[PDB]
Formats: structure tokens, C-alpha cells, sequence
């Protein structure tokens, strides 16, 4: 301005004026699809907040690796942060097992666990932890025949 | 490639561009972060094991016949029969192994496609590591240390997951069979058939290519220049008024490149929603047994089974649907 | 595709045969005229472009006249019966002796004589039908030919098949021209001719891998083809495709202005005695009367004209509130 | 260095940074204009003996010849100069396909109305131009040689038409124009007025009515075989090579090889989908030529962290590096550098061609990608070496009909997940 | 209607208009893309018997 | 049109094309964004029916 009247000087200042605007059209559209992402993450932490750490999730693999057990929350600057618990076994020794037993003509199958042996006796263990038990009609119930 | 695509081998439209500031770099940028995130998308969809296990020798799975989605080692790559299906029915084009036709033209004016980090060897021998890992152990593997189980005792415990007592299995264990082996070949049969269940696939593989032939064309218009060409408008006019027709010709250029970033930007987004889907249908499905209704397929939900695809993944839901039934009273 | 000059496709041409004694109707060149034959022994050798004909103004004149081909655009007084006359002469050979065509060639602009133009193709003694296939534009006094010639096994109709023309030669005759005539060989034989019109629209032209076109689709023949257009290729998949949107055209104009009569007084401004000075320019208020612009931006005494919102052309179709 | 420019900092992270891509420099160049030597008669348009009436303004084909527009435009005798499409100085550079000479005599005050979409009598009844019109305009005064003191008559112009003329169009007739509502016949009646307007030109006019010599080209340019070209020499033809070429003012750059497009004798170039050439008719031996830039890529620079290291590796993006033997720096190329085209550290991968490092054959987690399974890693006496990136650790499992294996204890583990929520609030 | 909408009922305008390429194309596309997903968004959330 | 000769109406109808061009532009890229997120919508209701 200082240098052109505004006769020449309006064909510059427009020139300016759309470089501009363009810059700001792309800053705008920018923030927008970043804000789009950051809802989907929120969204994502809301999720993980009302199922990890008001409750205790069976969906695998959401709230930490592992069988979940719990949850603490952690505030963070733009963020939060969890602490999933989770139960992991971690030494396990090979068996024989059998689908059945058959005592007297009938087909005997486990209410809640497995049928194991260790070479020589059978017994019932739950699926996660070793703990025989000595086989008993509690443990037991018969449908079907052996055949 | 920002200059060479607006300004092509030339010095004189090349100090024009520069006096834009940094749009090429921006450009560039969001391009880079698209290319990366396509990589982070494979990696997380299939990544999901650290120890690649192998199946054994022995194929008794107590009457379960798994040869069409277990790999085949004539062939020279570990592709099964339905993954070999799968392949065939798409037509991918420009898959960037070293060009060394309409992909042509696209790459002589800046356009080049970069070939994925991942290749369809590794990615078919994470698919069968998965495979194997859950018809040897059921769930154990994704959740801690590997523990094999006989497949005759892995059903019982999903028909015990399903609510239904286990001695249904080992009661109709051969019936059982024979329904799988017959629900396979008929899927068999049905991709060997239909064409139009890959649709999904093939469209955003169009969508591409399509957005890059409109690129290439938009250099043909004239943006109210005298003429397209900038080689003859520097052999006709003079180092002048050039600038009068440049400065549109990159203005133009410009605007159709923006258009097409913003496009792909938001075409990446939505790709990125449907791939965190898949992950997470990985996870649930493949992994685990899902409580979820018709998330892991219609019906009572007893296992699935992954395999590679083109630029996606393709699940085998197995589930448990009643057919016959009977009217009672009840109190 | 290209979006300029065509005959549509499936057109109603109009047909001429040459079965005896006949004439030749003058038919009009508005928009590009179509032109066809399947003819023996090259019967068609010529065509007269013009808008009057008769001296009055300048007319084209192309002739084949056995020894070569003649193109001439003059002040033409054409005869109202233009005619060739040609058999085994002493010679062996066929000459054609009458050429009785024009009287008057007054001033002529534009000349050429190179070859003659019966290039008659394989086969020979004309057992397949001859298309001699001739399109002709005359765009901002540029006359533009182009040509073929290929062979036909079809008895009487207009063979169903594709074909595409080369151009000939482009003329600078820069005349008008709104009609036509076409010229013959009389000596036994038939020949007919087809009198299409050439009209602004877009075909999708399908070059095939050697350069050669093979197929074309109207956009705006019937709706089929206008999705073939909309689509750009030549399949179209089952589904519902929008295509141009419709606009209904105006029937009539109206122009409705004051009724107001009284010339306005311009001469008390251009022709007044004096004027006052730059200091205390004088300002005169002119309103309810009837002015022209043209008598102003016409004369040539005066120097400078610069207009601003608003240009010298366009005054006379404008009103102003004072 | 060229990763901190592309960075604007002292400080690289460790990874890969694509950064400026190469293009290899045309080797030479080549001329080749048809081998015409006859001077284009520029003599009997210019400096002939009368012009036609701008009217029945006169038209001259000049074809076949070699014209040299710098003659024209030097002479210190000319008044105006204007070009439309076209610049003065280069049109000597390139060719015409065919040349339209136009040359009449009009007015100096309607030197203006030549110019295309102007309003003016002339324009409006006896010669109008093109809304798009391409080529120069030459105008300066004659009256010394066409003005005579008892009045030169032989200029004439037409003062009414029915309507407005087409662009070039030229019309002849005298047809009495019926100026009022009644219609006339013979040679003159009451507003009836003869179409031609004359004019006394005689050398006491003042300026802006002396008699102004008007010469207009009509040419248009490089959509066809071209046959009138300046006076640039020919220059012979190579194969195989990156070069300058230019057939019949075609500037372009690129490697040429003998394709096998049947060009109809009417047709002179090939274009691609993106309107550019793709081959074209030699001027002067009559086959055809496919064109093609010379290769090139991108340029990526591998690199450890800067406090690391600062040893360095290269890669080319879709090029198979045979060519970069061949990349000598005799040409140029846009990065200066080429120390590292040594050799003996050059492994070919689908990603292009990966130098400056050294490829073993064990595996290990991929550190840095390049690409089509192969990514890179510093370590050692070190150096950036290539690997194929491992999947895992092998692991077979014991399958068997009649065994199970049961945990028999239990080990708690804490896991950590960080999820952004919310980014900064900002108003422009 | 791009056309419609730039340049209403003016063949002057339509003619530059055509000059600047397939803008009104790819308009064109993307309001059709959105308006079939917004069907098949009520197919997919209504017709699941 | 009606005011001033064609060329100039061309340097004033390029303005008024490049102007309704950006407009029609920006008005397309907010219905595509608007439309994405109505689809996350969509896809939640179907989740949760
Ligand atoms: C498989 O598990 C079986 C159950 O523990 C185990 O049998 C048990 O063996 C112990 C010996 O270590 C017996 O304990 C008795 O051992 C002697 C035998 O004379 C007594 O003097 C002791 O006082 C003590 O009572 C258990 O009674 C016996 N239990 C059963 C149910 O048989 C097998 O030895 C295990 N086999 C293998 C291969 O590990
Ligand atoms: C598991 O399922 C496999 C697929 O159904 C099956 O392979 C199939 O085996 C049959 C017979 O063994 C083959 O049929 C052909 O066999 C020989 C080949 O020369 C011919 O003599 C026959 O007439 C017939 O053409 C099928 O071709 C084969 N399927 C494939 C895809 O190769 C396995 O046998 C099944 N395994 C078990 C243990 O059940
Ligand atoms: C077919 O029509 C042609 C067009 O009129 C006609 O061309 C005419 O040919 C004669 C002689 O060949 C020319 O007469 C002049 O020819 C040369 C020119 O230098 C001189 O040596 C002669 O003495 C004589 O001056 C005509 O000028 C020429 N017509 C035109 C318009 O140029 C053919 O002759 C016609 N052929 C037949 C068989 O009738
Ligand atoms: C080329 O020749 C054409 C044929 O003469 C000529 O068209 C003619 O133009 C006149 C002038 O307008 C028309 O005369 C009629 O004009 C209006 C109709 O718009 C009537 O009100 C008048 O009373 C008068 O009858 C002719 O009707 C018209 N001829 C035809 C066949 O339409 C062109 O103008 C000429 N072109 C050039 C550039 O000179
Ligand atoms: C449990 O047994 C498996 C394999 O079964 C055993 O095979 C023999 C070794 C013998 O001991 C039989 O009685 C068993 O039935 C073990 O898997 C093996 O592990 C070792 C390493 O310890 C490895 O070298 C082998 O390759 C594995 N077997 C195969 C077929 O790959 C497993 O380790 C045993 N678990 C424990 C805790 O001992
Ligand atoms: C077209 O030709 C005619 C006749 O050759 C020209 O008319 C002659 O013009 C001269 C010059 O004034 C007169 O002396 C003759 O009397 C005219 N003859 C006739 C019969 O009228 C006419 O000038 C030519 N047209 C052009 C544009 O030059
Ligand atoms: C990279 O280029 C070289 C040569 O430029 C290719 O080597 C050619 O390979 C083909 C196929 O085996 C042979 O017919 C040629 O004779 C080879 N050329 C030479 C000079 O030896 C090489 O194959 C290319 N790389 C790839 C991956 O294709
Ligand atoms: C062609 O036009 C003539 C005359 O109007 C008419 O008799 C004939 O039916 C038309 N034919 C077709 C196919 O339109
Ligand atoms: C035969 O040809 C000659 C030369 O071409 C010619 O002079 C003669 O007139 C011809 N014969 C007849 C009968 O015209
Ligand atoms: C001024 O006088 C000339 C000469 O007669 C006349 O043509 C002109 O029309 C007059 N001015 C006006 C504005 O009428
Ligand atoms: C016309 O005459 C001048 C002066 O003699 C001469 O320089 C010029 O070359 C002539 N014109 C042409 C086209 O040669
Ligand atoms: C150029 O010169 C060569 C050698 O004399 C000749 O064969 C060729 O025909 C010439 N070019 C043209 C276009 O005639
Ligand atoms: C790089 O090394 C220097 C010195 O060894 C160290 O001070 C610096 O922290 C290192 N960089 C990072 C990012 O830790
Ligand atoms: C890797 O092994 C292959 C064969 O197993 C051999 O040809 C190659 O030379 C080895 N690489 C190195 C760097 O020794």
C-alpha cells in the first residue's frame, strides 16, 4: 500500500488475499479429519473405561493380554492410561487323558473339568489349574450307553 | 511427485512453484503418513502371534478333514486351495514389483506405487501359523502358553460353550463330521462359482485406480491458457507474458492435486475403520469363542478360521443353527 | 470423444437413384452437409457450394473432368441445368467432350488443378459396390474435405457396418454458402447418392490398437447411447445410470421497453455552441426521451473511447435509470 | 546433508527419509527440421507492387520455404507490432503447418479494429476476426507510396450489410442495400445506397486517416505436418541416449527408440492418454520414432541416529540399478553426490536397488523398512547391513489323539495402555 | 447440477465451464456415493429379518 | 453478459466460475465428512439393534 495506489494495488492485494484463504481452507480441513480420529480414539477409551474398569470383560484380547482380572485408571496429559491385571499360567506338564469312563456299562462324563491321568489313576481337574480329585458320582453324570 | 507432476522438466515454471511455499511438502507429507498407515493396518490385522507354529505330519483329527484351507506343499508357495481361489478371482493391477498398458503413463509423470513391506508369502505363512496354533491347541495360544487338546474334545467344550450338554458330540460325532466336510465343499463350490462376493475387494481396487487416471487426464486441460502444453507455450511465447499462462496452468494443477489428496485421505480413513474392524474380528472370533449375537457369523458361534486375501482377509464362520423342531406343553 | 460437427447416427437421410432421365435438386448446406455413394464406374465426380448461384456472389465449383480434378471459386454464373457429356472413339478410349457447367468466371480468388480423384480400389470392373463416403465443412471460411472409398456387397440399401474418412485437403475459399448442388458421366448403369447433414454433436470414437476407428455411439441418439457416452465405454452394467439433466427451452421472446418515443437531445451535448471549463464543468440532465449509441461509437472524427462497466456494443440493448 | 536440509534441523532421527528425486540430464541434442532451402517469398507479400482493397483484401499461399521472421521484425520502418499466441522473438524456433497472408490497406484510426472481438465498420462488414486467433498482425503508414495528390480511389470498403460477416469471411456482391423500409431496384434510388464506400486518400491527411498497410498470418501451429520452418539447421539423429530433441519445434527431452506405429500419411503425432507425444514422423526419413523421458526415481537415504553415526546408505525406489552403472557423472544429475555408486555393496530387491550396504543371510526383527521384505539395520567394525526380517521363533506343538497338557501354575502381570483423548482447542 | 448452478441457462459460460475438465464429474460422483450409502445405512440397520 | 462485449466477459465470468467452483468444492468436502461420521452412527445403531 505504501508503495501502489489502489488501482494497481487491489490487483496485488487479491492475489494475496486467495493465497491466503487456500492456506487457511487447508488448515481448517486438516483439524477436521484430526478431530475425526480423535473421536474415534475417545470414543474407543470411553468403551474400554465402562467395560475394563466399571466391570471385568470375558471379550479377549480388549482389556490386556491374558484372562482379565481388573483395571486401573491414569490421568495423562490429552490422554489416560490403564493398568490391565490379567492371570497368565505358566507351567504346565503333559497328561493322558479320555473323553469317558465306563463303569458299569455306562458312559460316565465330567459335570465341570477334564478326566486325567498320570499314568497309573484318574482323575478330574479343572480346565485352568491342576487339582486331582478322586473320581465320584458329584463330579460325574451318566447319559448313553459305551458303544 | 509435486514438481515434476505441475512443472515437468522445467526450470522457468519450477521458480514459479517456489514461490508458492511449502504445498509440495504438505502433499508429500500426507502422503508419506497414508503409506505408513497402510503398513500399520496390515501389521496389526495379522501380526497378532509371535511364534509361527507347524502343523503335524499326521492328518487323524478323529474324522475332520482340514485340506482345503491347510496349506499345500506342492505349490510352491504355502496357498491353499480356497486362498488360491481367492487370488485368481481378483484382477490386481500395478502391484509395483519393479515396472521395469496404463500404468505406464502414470508412472513417467511423477505417480509411483511403492510396494508393501509385508509380502503375500509372509502374510500366507502368518494365516497358516494362526490355522494351525487353533486346530492343535483351541484358545490357549492366544491367551498364554500353547496347550494341545484333542479336536474331539475342543468341539465338545464349544457345544459346552453353546449351552448344549457334550455328550451330543460324542454321540454324533461322525454325523457332525460329515455336515463340516459338506459345509466346506459347499463354500468350495461357492467361490468357485459366484463372482460377485469379492466385489467388496475389487471396488476399492477400481476406486484407485480410477482417481489415478483422473489425475493423469487433468493435465490435458487448458485451465483458460492458450494451450495444455507448456513446452510449446515457452517455443511460442516469450519469457514475458509465459507467466501469464503458467501462473493458471499451476494454479489448476495445484487444485487437482489438493482434490486428490483430500480424497485419499479420506479414502484411508475409512479403510482404517474397516481394518481395526477386522482386527478386532481377528481377535474375537478367530482367537476365542464370542458371546456376541451375529457378530461372528449367524447362529450359535462355535469357531472361524482366517485366510488371505488381496488387500483383505476373508473369515469361515462355523455355526450351530437348529432345524427341526416339535410343540410341547409346558409349565 | 469429440465434440464438434456429426450426423447423427440412424439419421433419416434423404436418397436420390439415378434410374430413364433424371435432374439433380439443389438441396441447402445449413450446418454441414452428409454425403454417400454407391455408384459404378465413378458416376459422381463433382459438387457446386454456394448461397446464390447466380453471379450475384461467389460460388465453389470442384469438377473431375477425366483429365484431372479442378477446384474454382469465382463469380460463377452456373448454367440452371449443369451437366457432363462423354465412347470408343477412333481410340479406344472414352473422352468426355462437354463440360457445359458455368458462363461467367468474372474474378476468381482460388485455383487448384493436381490429379484426378477416381482412385477406384481392388476388385475392379466394379464387381462390389463402391462407397465413396464425402463430408464437407465450411467453418470460418475454411473449406475442409474428407473422403473414402470401400467396397460394398449389398444390393440396394445403405451397407450396415462402420467405416471412418480420411481428410482430403482443406480449402481457404471464405465465401458463404447455405446450398448446394451435385453434379455427370452420361454416355447402361445406376447410381445413387445420399444427402445427409452434418450437425453439432459428440461421438465416442473407439480407435482400435493399429489407429484405425472401428465403432461409434451417439450421445444424444436415444437414451442407450447417451449412457454409453455418460460412461465412456461401449458395456453397460444392469442398474439405473443419471445421465443429463432436461431443461425445457422458451417458447417466443418478449421485449417490453417504455413506450416513450421522443428523440433524445444528444445534439444539445455533442452539438452544443460552447462548453464550460474543466474548473466548472458543466453537467446537463437527459431522461424520458430516446437515444442510440451507435451514431456516436460510428464516427470516425472522434479519438479516444475507453468504457468502463459497461461496453460500446452493448449500449443499444440497456437502460438506464438517469 | 540432504536429509537436514529436508529436515530444517542439525539433528536426524533414526530411520528412512525420502528426500529429492533424481532425473537423469539430457546427453546432447538433436536438431531435425525438413531439409527445405527456398526462401519463403516474403518479398511479393511485403514489398510487392499494390495490395488488395480491404474489401477483396488479397490472399497469398506461402508453403514449402524457409522463413526468417527476424528481418521482419528488426527494420526500424514498421509502426506496430502485436502477436497474438505467438512472441516474436520465438518464431524462429519453430514451424508452421501452413501460412495464411493476409495484406490490405486500411485507416490509422482503425489499426485498432484488426484485433479480434473490437467493434468497428471494417470489422463489422468486410473483415473479422477469430474470437481465438493465433498469429501476428504488421502494420505501418504508406501513404508516400499509395496516396496521390488528385486522390487515390482504388481502396474501397463496404459501408452496410444485411448482418454481420463470419470470421475471415470475404464478400464480393454490390447488391444495392435497401437502407429504408421500402424496396428499390437499379443502380441508385432514395435511400438506397450503393454497399461500397470510397475514400479521396491524399497526402495532406493528418495523422489517423493516412493509408496504413496491414499484412495478418493466419498460421496455426503444431496439430499437423508442419512444412514451413525457420532457418535453424539440421542436425543428426541418435538412438538409445537421453536427448534434446526438437522435430519441427517440438522442444522435448527424452530417449527415443523405433516404435511400430503405422502413421497415416496425414497424421505426424502420437499422444498418450494425458494429451502429451508419444511418437512422431522424422521430417526428414520418414519412419516412426516412439519417445520417452529418460528413467528416473526416487531418492531415500537410510541412516541411523545422528549421535550414533553418521554413515549412510541409499536406495532407488522402482529402478532396476543396472542403470545406475550408467548414471556416470559425466552428465549431471540432480543429486551431486555419487561417492557411494563404488560398487561392490550393490543388492538388486522388488523395492528397486538398495547401495551402500552389505546383505547377510541371518535374520532379525525388522529394525528400519525399505521395502518388499527387506529392511535394514546398524550394528557391527559397524556397518548398515541388509536382512530379510523374521517372522518369529519357530515352535512345532505335540498333536496327539490322546494327550493334554494342564497349567500347573500362575504368574500376575500389569500391563500398560495409552489412549489420546482430546488435542488442543485453537481459534483463527 | 454443477453446470446448472455455475453457469444457469448461458451457453457462453457453459462453453468456459467445459475448459476446466471433469470437476463437475467428480461433484457429481461424490453426491451419488453419498447418497446411496445413506440406503444402504437404513437397509443395514432396519432389514436384518 | 447483457453490459459488456465478450472480452471482457471473459475476465469477468473465469472470477464468477473459479468463485461458484470453490464454493460448490467446499460444500461437497463438508457432505463427505458429515456423511462419514452419520455412517459411524449407523453402524453403532446396527450394533446395538
Ligand atoms: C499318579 O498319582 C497317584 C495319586 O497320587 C499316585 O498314587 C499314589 O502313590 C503314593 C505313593 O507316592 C501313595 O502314597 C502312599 O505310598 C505308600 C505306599 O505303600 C504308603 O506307605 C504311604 O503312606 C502313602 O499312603 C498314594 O496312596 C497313591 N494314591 C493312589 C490313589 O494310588 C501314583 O503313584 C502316581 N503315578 C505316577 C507315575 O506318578
Ligand atoms: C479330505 O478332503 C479332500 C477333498 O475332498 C480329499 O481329497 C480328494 O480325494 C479324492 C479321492 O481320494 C480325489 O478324487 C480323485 O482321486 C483320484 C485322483 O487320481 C481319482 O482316482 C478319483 O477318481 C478322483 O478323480 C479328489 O480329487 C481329492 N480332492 C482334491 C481337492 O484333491 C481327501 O481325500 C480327504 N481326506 C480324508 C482323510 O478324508
Ligand atoms: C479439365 O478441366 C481443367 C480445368 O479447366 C482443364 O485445365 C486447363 O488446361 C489447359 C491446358 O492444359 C490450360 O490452358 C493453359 O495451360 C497451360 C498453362 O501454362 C498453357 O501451356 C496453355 O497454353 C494454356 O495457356 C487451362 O488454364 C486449364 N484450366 C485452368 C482453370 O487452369 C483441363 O484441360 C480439362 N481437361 C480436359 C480433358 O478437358
Ligand atoms: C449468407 O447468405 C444467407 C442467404 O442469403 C444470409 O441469410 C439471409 O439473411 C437475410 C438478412 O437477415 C435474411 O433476410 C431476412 O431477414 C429477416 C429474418 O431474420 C427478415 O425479417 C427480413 O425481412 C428478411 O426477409 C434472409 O432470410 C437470410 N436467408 C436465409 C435463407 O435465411 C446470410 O446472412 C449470409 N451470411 C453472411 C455472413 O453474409
Ligand atoms: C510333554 O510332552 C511333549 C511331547 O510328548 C512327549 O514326547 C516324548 C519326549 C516323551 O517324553 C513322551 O512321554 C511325551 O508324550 C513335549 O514336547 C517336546 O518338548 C521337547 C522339549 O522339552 C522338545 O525337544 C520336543 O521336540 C517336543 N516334542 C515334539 C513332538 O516336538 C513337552 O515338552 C512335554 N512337557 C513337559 C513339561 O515335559
Ligand atoms: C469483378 O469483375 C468485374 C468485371 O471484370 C469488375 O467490374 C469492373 O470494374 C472496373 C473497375 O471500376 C470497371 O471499370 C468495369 O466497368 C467493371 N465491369 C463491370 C461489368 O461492371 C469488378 O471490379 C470485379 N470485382 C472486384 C472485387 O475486383
Ligand atoms: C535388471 O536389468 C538387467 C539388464 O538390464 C536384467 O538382466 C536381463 O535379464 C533378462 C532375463 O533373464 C535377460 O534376457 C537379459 O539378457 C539380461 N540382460 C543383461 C544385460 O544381462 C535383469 O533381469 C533386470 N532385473 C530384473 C529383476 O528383471
Ligand atoms: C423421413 O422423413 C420423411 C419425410 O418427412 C418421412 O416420410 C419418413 O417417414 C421419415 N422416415 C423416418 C425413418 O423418420
Ligand atoms: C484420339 O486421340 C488423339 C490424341 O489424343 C486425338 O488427337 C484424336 O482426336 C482422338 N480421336 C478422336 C476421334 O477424337
Ligand atoms: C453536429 O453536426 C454534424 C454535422 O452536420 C452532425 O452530423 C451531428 O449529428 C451534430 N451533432 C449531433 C450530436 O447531432
Ligand atoms: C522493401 O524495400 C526495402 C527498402 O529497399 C527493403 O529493405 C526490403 O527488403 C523490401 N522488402 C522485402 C520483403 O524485401
Ligand atoms: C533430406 O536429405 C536427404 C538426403 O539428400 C533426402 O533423402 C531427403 O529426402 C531430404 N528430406 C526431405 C524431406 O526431402
Ligand atoms: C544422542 O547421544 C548424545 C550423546 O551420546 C546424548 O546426549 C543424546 O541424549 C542422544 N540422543 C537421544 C535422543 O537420547
Ligand atoms: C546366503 O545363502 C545362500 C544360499 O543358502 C548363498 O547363495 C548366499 O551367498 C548367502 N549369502 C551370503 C551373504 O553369504
Amino acid at each position: 500500500l505504501s508503495r501502489l495506489d489502489k488501482v494497481e494495488a487491489e490487483v496485488q492485494i487479491d492475489r494475496l488475499i486467495t493465497g491466503r484463504l487456500q492456506s487457511l481452507q487447508t488448515y481448517v480441513t486438516q483439524q477436521l479429519i484430526r478431530a475425526a480420529e480423535i473421536r474415534a480414539s475417545a470414543n474407543l477409551a470411553a468403551t474400554k473405561m465402562s467395560e475394563c474398569v466399571l466391570g471385568q470383560s470375558k471379550r479377549v484380547d480388549f482389556c490386556g493380554k491374558g484372562y482379565h482380572l481388573m483395571s486401573f485408571p491414569q490421568s495423562a496429559p490429552h490422554g489416560v492410561v490403564f493398568l490391565h491385571v490379567t492371570y497368565v499360567p505358566a507351567q504346565e506338564k503333559n497328561f493322558t487323558t479320555a473323553p469317558a469312563i465306563c463303569h458299569d456299562g455306562k458312559a460316565h462324563f465330567p459335570r465341570e473339568g477334564v478326566f486325567v491321568s498320570n499314568g497309573t489313576h484318574w482323575f478330574v481337574t479343572q480346565r485352568n489349574f491342576y487339582e486331582p480329585q478322586i473320581i465320584t458320582t458329584d463330579n460325574t453324570f451318566v447319559s448313553g450307553n459305551c458303544d | 511427485d509435486c514438481t515434476m507432476y505441475i512443472c515437468g522438466d522445467s526450470t522457468e515454471c519450477s521458480n514459479l512453484l517456489l514461490q508458492y511455499g511449502s504445498f509440495c511438502t504438505q502433499l508429500n507429507r500426507a502422503l508419506t503418513g497414508i503409506a505408513v498407515e497402510q503398513d500399520k493396518n496390515t501389521q496389526e490385522v495379522f501380526a497378532q502371534v509371535k511364534q509361527i507354529y507347524k502343523t503335524p505330519p499326521i492328518k487323524d483329527f478323529g474324522g475332520f478333514n482340514f485340506s482345503q484351507i491347510l496349506p499345500d506343499p506342492s505349490k510352491p508357495s504355502k496357498r491353499s486351495f480356497i486362498e488360491d481361489l481367492l487370488f485368481n478371482k481378483v484382477t490386481l493391477a500395478d502391484a509395483g514389483f519393479i515396472k521395469q498398458d496404463l500404468i505406464c503413463a502414470q508412472k513417467f509423470n511423477g505417480l509411483n506405487v511403492l510396494p508393501p513391506l509385508l509380502t503375500d508369502e509372509m502374510i500366507a505363512q502368518y494365516t497358516s501359523a494362526l490355522l494351525a496354533g487353533t486346530i492343535t491347541s483351541g484358545w490357549t495360544f492366544g491367551a498364554g502358553p500353547a496347550l494341545q487338546i484333542p479336536f474331539p474334545m475342543q468341539m465338545a467344550y464349544r457345544f459346552n460353550g453353546i449351552g448344549v450338554t457334550q455328550n451330543v458330540l460324542y454321540e454324533n460325532q461322525k454325523l457332525i463330521a460329515n455336515q463340516f466336510n459338506s459345509a466346506i465343499g459347499k463354500i468350495q463350490d461357492s467361490l468357485s462359482s459366484t463372482p460377485s462376493a469379492l466385489g467388496k475387494l475389487q471396488d476399492v481396487v477400481n476406486q484407485n485406480a480410477q482417481a489415478l487416471n483422473t489425475l493423469v487426464k487433468q493435465l490435458s486441460s487448458n485451465f483458460g491458457a492458450i494451450s495444455s502444453v507448456l513446452n510449446d507455450i515457452l517455443s511460442r511465447l516469450d519469457k514475458v507474458e509465459a507467466e501469464v499462462q503458467i501462473d493458471r496452468l499451476i494454479t489448476g494443477r495445484l487444485q487437482s492435486l489438493q482434490t486428490y489428496v483430500t480424497q485419499q485421505l479420506i479414502r484411508a480413513a475409512e479403510i482404517r475403520a474397516s481394518a481395526n474392524l477386522a482386527a478386532t474380528k481377528m481377535s474375537e472370533c478367530v482367537l476365542g469363542q464370542s458371546k456376541r449375537v451375529d457378530f461372528c457369523g449367524k447362529g450359535y458361534h462355535l469357531m472361524s478360521f482366517p485366510q488371505s486375501a488381496p488387500h483383505g482377509v476373508v473369515f469361515l464362520h462355523v455355526t450351530y443353527v437348529p432345524a427341526q423342531e416339535k410343540n410341547f406343553t409346558t409349565a | 470423444s469429440t465434440q464438434d460437427l456429426f450426423l447423427p447416427f440412424f439419421s433419416n437421410v434423404t436418397w436420390f437413384h439415378a434410374i430413364k432421365r433424371f435432374d439433380n435438386p439443389v438441396l441447402p448446406f445449413n450446418d454441414g452437409v452428409y454425403f454417400a455413394s454407391t455408384e459404378k464406374s465413378n458416376i459422381i465426380r463433382g459438387w457446386i457450394f454456394g448461397t446464390t448461384l447466380d453471379s450475384k456472389t461467389q460460388s465453389l465449383l470442384i469438377v473431375n473432368n477425366a483429365t484431372n480434378v479442378v477446384i474454382k471459386v469465382c463469380e460463377f454464373q452456373f448454367f440452371n441445368d449443369p451437366f457432363l457429356g462423354v465412347y470408343h472413339k477412333n481410340n479406344k478410349s472414352w473422352m468426355e467432350s462437354e463440360f457445359r457447367v458455368y458462363s461467367s468466371a468474372n474474378n476468381c480468388t482460388f485455383e487448384y488443378v493436381s490429379q484426378p480423384f477416381l482412385m477406384d480400389l481392388e476388385g475392379k470392373q466394379g464387381n462390389f459396390k463402391n462407397l465413396s463416403e464425402f463430408v464437407f465443412k465450411n467453418i470460418d471460411g475454411y473449406f475442409k474435405i474428407y473422403s473414402k472409398h470401400t467396397p460394398i456387397n449389398l444390393v440396394r440399401g445403405l451397407p450396415q457396418g462402420f467405416s471412418a474418412l480420411e481428410p482430403l485437403v482443406d480449402l481457404p475459399i471464405g465465401i458463404n454458402i447455405t446450398r448446394f448442388q451435385t453434379l455427370h458421366r452420361s454416355y447402361a448403369g445406376a447410381a445413387a447418392y445420399y444427402v445427409g447433414y452434418l450437425q453439432p454433436r459428440t461421438f465416442l470414437l473407439k480407435y482400435n490398437e493399429n489407429g484405425t476407428i472401428t465403432d461409434a455411439v451417439d450421445c444424444a441418439l436415444d437414451p442407450l447411447s447417451e449412457t454409453k457416452c455418460t460412461l465412456k465405454s461401449f458395456t453397460v452394467e444392469k442398474g439405473i445410470y443419471q445421465t443429463s439433466n432436461f431443461r425445457v427451452q422458451p417458447t417466443e421472446s418478449i421485449v417490453r421497453f417504455p413506450n416513450i418515443t421522443n428523440l433524445c437531445p444528444f445534439g444539445e451535448v455533442f452539438n452544443a455552441t460552447r462548453f464550460a471549463s474543466v474548473y466548472a464543468w458543466n453537467r446537463k440532465r437527459i431522461s424520458n426521451c430516446v437515444a442510440d449509441y451507435s451514431v456516436l461509437y460510428n464516427s470516425a472524427s472522434f479519438s479516444t473511447f475507453k468504457c468502463y462497466g459497461v461496453s460500446p456494443t452493448k449500449l443499444n440493448d440497456l437502460c438506464f435509470t438517469n | 546433508s540432504e536429509t537436514k536440509c529436508t529436515l530444517k534441523s542439525f539433528t536426524v532421527e533414526k530411520g528412512i527419509y525420502q528426500t529429492s528425486n533424481f532425473r537423469v540430464q539430457p546427453t546432447e541434442s538433436i536438431v531435425r527440421f525438413p531439409n527445405i532451402t527456398n526462401l519463403c517469398p516474403f518479398g511479393e507479400v511485403f514489398n510487392a507492387t499494390r495490395f488488395a482493397s480491404v474489401y477483396a483484401w488479397n490472399r497469398k499461399r506461402i508453403s514449402n520455404c524457409v522463413a526468417d521472421y527476424s528481418v521482419l521484425y528488426n527494420s526500424a520502418s514498421f509502426s506496430t507490432f502485436k502477436c497474438y499466441g505467438v512472441s516474436p522473438t520465438k518464431l524462429n524456433d519453430l514451424c508452421f503447418t501452413n501460412v495464411y497472408a493476409d495484406s490490405f490497406v486500411i485507416r490509422g484510426d482503425e489499426v485498432r479494429q484488426i484485433a479480434p472481438g473490437q467493434t468497428g465498420k471494417i470489422a463489422d462488414y468486410n473483415y473479422k476476426l477469430p474470437d481465438d486467433f493465433t498469429g501476428c498482425v504488421i502494420a505501418w503508414n504508406s501513404n508516400n507510396l499509395d496516396s496521390k495528390v488528385g486522390g487515390n480511389h482504388n481502396y474501397l470498403y463496404r459501408l452496410f450489410r444485411k448482418s454481420n460477416l463470419k470470421p475471415f469471411e470475404r464478400d464480393i456482391s454490390t447488391e444495392i442495400y435497401q437502407a429504408g423500409s421500402t424496396p428499390c431496384n437499379g443502380v441508385k434510388g432514395f435511400n438506397c445506397y450503393f454497399p461500397l464506400q470510397s475514400y479521396g486518400f491524399q497526402p495532406t491527411y493528418g495523422v489517423g486517416y493516412q493509408p496504413y498497410r496491414v499484412v495478418v498470418l493466419s498460421f496455426e501451429l503444431l496439430h499437423a505436418p508442419a512444412t514451413v520452418c525457420g532457418p535453424k539447421k539440421s542436425t543428426n539423429l541418435v538412438k538409445n541416449k537421453c536427448v534434446n530433441f526438437n522435430f519441427n519445434g517440438l522442444t522435448g527431452t527424452g530417449v527415443l527408440t523405433e516404435s511400430n506405429k503405422k502413421f497415416l500419411p496425414f497424421q505426424q503425432f502420437g499422444r498418450d492418454i494425458a494429451d502429451t507425444t508419444d511418437a512422431v514422423r522424422d521430417p526428414q526419413t520418414l519412419e516412426i520414432l516412439d519417445i520417452t523421458p529418460c528413467s528416473f526415481g526416487g531418492v531415500s537415504v537410510i541412516t541411523p541416529g545422528t549421535n550414533t553415526s553418521n554413515q549412510v546408505a541409499v536406495l532407488y525406489q522402482g529402478v532396476n540399478c543396472t542403470e545406475v552403472p550408467v548414471a556416470i557423472h559425466a552428465d549431471q544429475l540432480t543429486p551431486t553426490w555419487r561417492v557411494y555408486s563404488t560398487g561392490s555393496n550393490v543388492f538388486q530387491t522388488r523395492a528397486g536397488c538398495l547401495i551402500g550396504a552389505e546383505y547377510v543371510n541371518n535374520s532379525y526383527e525388522c529394525d528400519i523398512p525399505i521395502g518388499a521384505g527387506i529392511c535394514a539395520s546398524y550394528q557391527t567394525s559397524q556397518s548398515i547391513i541388509a536382512y530379510t526380517m523374521s517372522l518369529g521363533a519357530e515352535n512345532s506343538v505335540a498333536y496327539s489323539n490322546n494327550s493334554i497338557a494342564i497349567p500347573i501354575n500362575f504368574t500376575i502381570s500389569v500391563t500398560t495402555e495409552i489412549l489420546p483423548v482430546s488435542m488442543t482447542k485453537t481459534s483463527v
